[PDB]
């Protein structure tokens, strides 16, 4: 059949389990405890726990009335002008008896995909029925929501999860799941996560399912991305012929497109520490020039070879 | 609304019919309603 | 019969999918175990993603495959509306079926828009219990992280020569064809991990033959059927730049480009590839050559006059390789 | 808790049908003596006041007063789900969010319960005070219904002229004019078809044709219609019921 | 190879009225023992099967099996022209290209002949697998039609629960809910309105409103409808006939 993914099997059902953004999570906990939930637009990068936060807040706020007091509208559901003018308005006008302070919650998840006219129609709906219902948006980009909607909500900008919180929750999951872990493997999981917590959990699950013990090499086998050590050796080699051979064999012939190679090189160089800050920024400038040339349309092998040549000049000389 | 409150002296006295964007502001949906509201007296 | 060799030599089972072996082994483990999560087969075109999913779908779903599998293509004239309509209608119907896990094969999902990808992620999340998706793409940098996190990514690498040559041997004996070793090597090095290109070039070479029974296919036949620079032409241009006069080098470059219909970008790339095989006494030679040729290629892409660009190529090569001497 | 049992399920259906077209949102305020309904028009012009007595129900408990705000479209839809022989039962809990309509039967075969979700409506108590209406005319409902039904096609505004104990319906247009005049009289053979008048002062008022056509949709609960017109007060079109009344409060136009 | 003669003409009109909304193309299979037909809609949710035996034929001659495709819209349009006095006669030649609809009276010489072009969709899939059902129940077609058109107004999904010695229909929607429970009884005046239920295992599964309205339009064919219910299996709604039956195979919905 199927096994429940650790992304879903270990999803926080309470607001306290959610790590990262401690101030916002604590204030949301206080709101859920007391009540009078304001209109909010929770925004940020993918995978930091926005939708989970909204659902946990709604659950804690309502309780047994969650089924008849929360209306969720994702992108799969229709959110046109007709939907806003009929379904949301009738839900707001619905008479549900809730404990004092609690209010009905209209969770409009992925509000950045909603049309502008629907957002305009939602403004009067939330302004009129705010004494019975409260709206909660969740968008990846906060600029796609119109200013009239943003002037009636408390914008929440969730930040990228730091290495400490991801490491803490990963240690929790590894401890309740009896997973053999190594420091290098966990560090690789954090590095490949890049703040995407869902990615970290998925990578841990894949590594455990495939290669058992979580070593760094095992983690770098299920990421289908250029190996950071291979890219670092390519960039930091003192012989240009070796760097060219590495780029030709381990990256170009293996099917890694120019965008992935440039992204991995940029990430490695940004994480590099033995070189000076000025050298770091100049190599980053060369990588940016190569990425620009790729975006224009010139993403051939010769551009990456010239990038390696410039980085070699910068490292060996100066 | 505040001007209405000051003019009438009471919240219940003034009757402001707000035509917001959350409804269909088309001729065949609101012309008769608005004409009847602005033509006769409110029941009070 | 009168069909292209692409469809005729399709892998009808998972045992005929050569080259990609990790993906096939993982997929066979998936079907034997019964755990079939949402799949994302991505990589260079012609690697065998559609072949893999079609073979697996047939192997699992026997005869009911026609009704239990819906094969989509987002590039068609549907858009987010009709695409979503079809997916929800296929996933929520729960038709009279022998078992379950209706499979939806969405081809060309890198052309799907951001809102469409988020909607597809939501639909995948809602109907996971009865419908399994195997979204297909060619580039992973055109897919949103929302869709990337709801599917088990399986990168496809360009097929290794050991495989391409095995399929060469398989097709050749069945179609009664003869490939000379130089011609076979040229085709293998020209496909660049593209089995579809191999089949198309082979069929064109069959049609080219005056007597397609016992006439061996030569190297020149493939290099002119595919439309690629011959190694001899690029080598002649390179040696003319390296050891001849400026006027003779210009004459050779212009003559080769005009006679073979070769653009300057292909000439630069082939010259770089050939010079990679050769060793240089100095390193500044390689650095300057690579940098100058990349700049020339970038300027060629934007536009200009081709005579000055060709002269710049010749001068850059000459200066770089006089640095080593 | 509310437990109101109708003798016939068609009674409440007819009562709802009497005003289901003019108004959409209605407050069903319920108290010990019975059910009192009050819905104002969406144009804020005409007010529908309905009162149902205790003697209209086979059983009626109403332990504590409760307000049942309901949408008339969905309520009419759920009401149309039954037969005349059914015994409709109105069931509502304490502080209800939904109203239960239990459709029983004389013999217990199809006991079908239907639930209707309530709506949040601002209740506005607008009972009239002691008013001395200058005119009080009562005629059979079928008569008035026929006159306005055939005479609203001539003009959008209807004038019911009353002077010297004479009823006259006026609606003037460019294509033509339509006037129907009936005099008060008492008939012993059928007193229900008689015309009565208790006029005090002359009044000549004009109201909309569409709203009178909406009013006469209530000409299915009573044989007669009670009209009380005042020169400086809204009109009162009352349909006397066996236990209460369905009175329409038509408002005058701007002078 | 068909000499189909019907004693009554309007019965076939109700037969095609039952077919009308569910599907638009049926390839009829005429055999020596009668006429059979099976089709599935485009969404693969509703399967319609028709069985007509020789008992509903004044005279029948179908010595060789014939595949008959015929548009039901055109047949309905032309069959609306059939009077209550005329009788239907279906005649098909060898490898038919146009089916002939014939009407003959008894007291007056009035002949009505019509021609209908066939289809060649090349689809004759006939699959039947379920021969057992956990719950078998029968009720008047008018009653079931009343219940479904009663509950389709509130929601697009109607549940048919079979709890111990009771039948329960549940439909929960946006404007409210609705629960119509009925208990079996034996009307001693006539079994035409009696409700009969066979109970082996509890049954709980939901269907679609539009599909159910598609089945219940076959209530013109017969005054009684037989409902066969079983978990994780296609439901069956038959309309009994003198020579055969018209039953519908319907796909339930997944709730999770
Ligand atoms: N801070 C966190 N603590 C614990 N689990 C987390 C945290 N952030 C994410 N997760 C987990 O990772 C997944 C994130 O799910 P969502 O919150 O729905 O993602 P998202 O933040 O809404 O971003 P999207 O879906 O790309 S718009 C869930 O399975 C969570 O259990
Ligand atoms: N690994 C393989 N083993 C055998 N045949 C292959 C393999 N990869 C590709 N082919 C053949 O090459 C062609 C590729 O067909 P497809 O799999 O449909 O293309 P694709 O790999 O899905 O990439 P596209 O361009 O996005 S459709 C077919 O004729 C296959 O028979
Ligand atoms: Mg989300
Ligand atoms: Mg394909």
């Amino acid at each position: 059949s199927l096994q429940l993914p650790w992304v879903e099997k270990y999803r926080p059902q309470v607001l306290s389990d959610i790590v990262g953004n401690k101030e916002t999570i604590d204030r949301l906990q206080q709101i859920a405890k007391d009540g009078n939930m304001p209109h909010m637009i929770i925004s940020g990068m993918p995978g930091i726990g926005k939708t989970t936060s909204v659902h946990c807040l709604a659950h804690e706020l309502l309780g047994r009335s969650y089924a008849d007091g929360v209306l969720e509208l994702n992108a799969s559901d229709d959110r046109g002008i007709d939907v806003v003018r009929n379904q949301i308005k009738h839900f707001a006008q619905k008479k549900l008896h809730l404990p004092p302070g609690k209010h009905k919650i209209v969770i409009l998840d992925e509000a950045d995909s909603m049309t502008a006219g629907a957002q305009q129609a939602l403004r009067r709906t939330m302004e009129l029925y705010s004494n019975s219902t409260r709206f909660a948006f969740a968008c990846n980009q906060s600029n796609k929501i119109i200013e009239p909607l943003q002037s009636r909500c408390a914008i929440l900008r969730y930040s990228k999860l730091s290495d400490e919180d991801v490491l803490k929750r990963l240690l929790q999951i590894i401890k309740l799941e009896d997973v053999k872990y190594t420091n290098d493997g966990l560090e690789a999981i954090i590095f490949t996560a890049e703040g995407d917590m869902r990615q970290a959990i998925n990578n841990l699950q894949s590594t455990v399912a495939g290669h058992g013990l979580v070593n760094a090499d095992n983690v770098f086998k299920i990421v289908d991305s250029p190996h950071p050590l291979i890219v670092k050796k390519m960039l930091l080699a003192s012989n240009l012929e070796d760097s060219i051979q590495i780029l030709r064999t381990d990256l170009w012939k293996k099917g890694y497109s120019s965008i992935d190679i440039v992204t991995t090189s940029f990430r490695v160089t940004k994480n590099l520490a033995q070189v000076k800050e000025s050298v770091r920024l100049e190599m980053i400038k060369e990588i940016g020039l190569t990425h620009m040339r790729i975006l224009e349309g010139v993403g051939t092998y010769l551009q990456l070879a010239s990038m390696l040549a410039k980085i070699h000049k910068l490292n060996n000389k100066a | 609304q505040t001007i209405m409150r000051e003019i009438a002296g009471d919240d219940n006295s003034y009757q402001i019919y707000e035509v917001n964007s959350n409804m269909n502001r088309s001729k065949k949906d609101l012309l008769d309603i608005l004409l009847d509201f602005t033509t006769t007296h409110y029941v009070k | 019969e009168n069909l292209p060799w692409v469809e005729k030599y399709r892998p009808e089972t998972l045992d005929e999918v050569y080259g990609q072996n990790e993906v096939i082994t993982t997929v066979r483990k998936f079907v034997d175990e019964g755990k079939l999560p949402h799949l994302l087969f991505y990589g260079p075109p012609g690697t065998g993603k559609t072949s893999t999913i079609v073979a697996l779908a047939r192997e699992i779903y026997g005869k009911n495959y026609s009704n239990m599998v819906l094969e989509l293509n987002a590039s068609d004239d549907r858009g987010i509306d009709v695409v979503r309509n079809q997916i929800k209608d296929f996933a929520s119907t729960r038709q009279i079926f022998s078992k379950g896990f209706k499979l939806i094969i969405l081809d060309e999902a890198d052309a799907m828009t951001n809102a469409a990808q988020n909607a597809l992620r939501r639909v995948i999340e809602r109907y996971t219990k009865n419908t399994r998706f195997c979204v297909l793409a060619n580039y992973a940098h055109k897919l949103t992280p929302a869709l990337l996190s709801r599917c088990t990514r399986f990168r496809f690498q360009p097929l290794p020569q050991e495989a391409i040559e095995r399929r060469i041997a398989n097709v050749l004996v069945h179609e009664k064809l003869k490939l000379s070793p130089n011609a076979e090597k040229a085709l293998i090095e020209l496909s660049n991990g593209d089995m579809r290109r191999v089949l198309n070039v082979l069929q064109s070479c069959k049609a080219t033959l005056d007597n397609p029974d016992e006439d061996e296919i030569s190297d020149d036949v493939i290099y002119e059927c595919c439309g690629a620079p011959r190694p001899s032409d690029l080598k002649a241009v390179l040696k003319s730049i390296l050891e001849d006069d400026w006027g003779t080098a210009h004459y050779t470059l212009n003559k080769v480009r005009s006679a073979k219909g070769l653009a300057l970008i292909d000439l630069i790339e082939g010259i770089v590839k050939i010079l990679e095989d050769y060793e240089l006494q100095n390193e500044e030679t390689r650095v300057h050559l690579l940098t100058k040729l990349a700049d020339i290629e970038y300027s060629i892409s934007k536009g200009g006059n081709d005579q000055i660009q060709g002269s710049a190529v010749i001068g850059a090569i000459k200066a770089s390789f006089e640095n080593e001497t | 808790m509310l437990e109101a049992k109708f003798e016939e399920a068609s009674l409440f259906k007819r009562i709802i049908d009497g005003f289901k077209d003019c108004v959409q949102l209605v407050n069903f305020q319920c108290k010990e003596d019975g059910i009192i309904a009050q819905a104002v028009d969406d144009s804020r012009v005409l007010l529908v006041s309905l009162e149902i007595g205790v003697e209209a129900f086979q059983e009626y408990r109403c332990d504590h007063p409760v307000t049942l705000g309901m949408d008339l479209t969905s309520l009419s839809k759920i009401l149309r789900c039954g037969n005349n022989t059914d015994t409709l039962t109105l069931i509502a809990d304490n502080t209800p969010d939904s109203i239960i309509l239990l459709f029983e039967d004389t013999k217990k075969d199809r006991i079908a319960e239907y639930s209707l979700k309530l709506m949040d409506i601002d209740a506005d108590f607008l009972k009239i005070e002691e008013l001395q209406y200058d005119s009080t005319l009562s005629l059979p409902s079928s008569e008035f219904s026929k006159i306005v039904r055939d005479l609203s096609q001539l003009s959008d505004s209807i004038n019911i002229m009353i002077t010297k104990e004479t009823i006259k319906f006026v609606a003037d247009g460019d294509i033509g004019s339509g006037s129907v005049i009936i005099k008060p009289f008492v008939d012993m053979e059928h007193p229900e078809t008689s015309i009565k008048l208790e006029m005090d002062q002359p009044v000549d008022l004009t109201f909309g044709a569409k709203y009178l056509l909406d009013i006469i949709k209530g000409s299915s609960l009573s044989d007669r219609v009670g009209i009380r017109l005042s020169s400086e007060a809204p009109a009162l079109f009352q349909f006397d019921l066996k236990s209460g009344f369905l009175q329409f409060f038509l408002a005058p136009k701007f002078n």
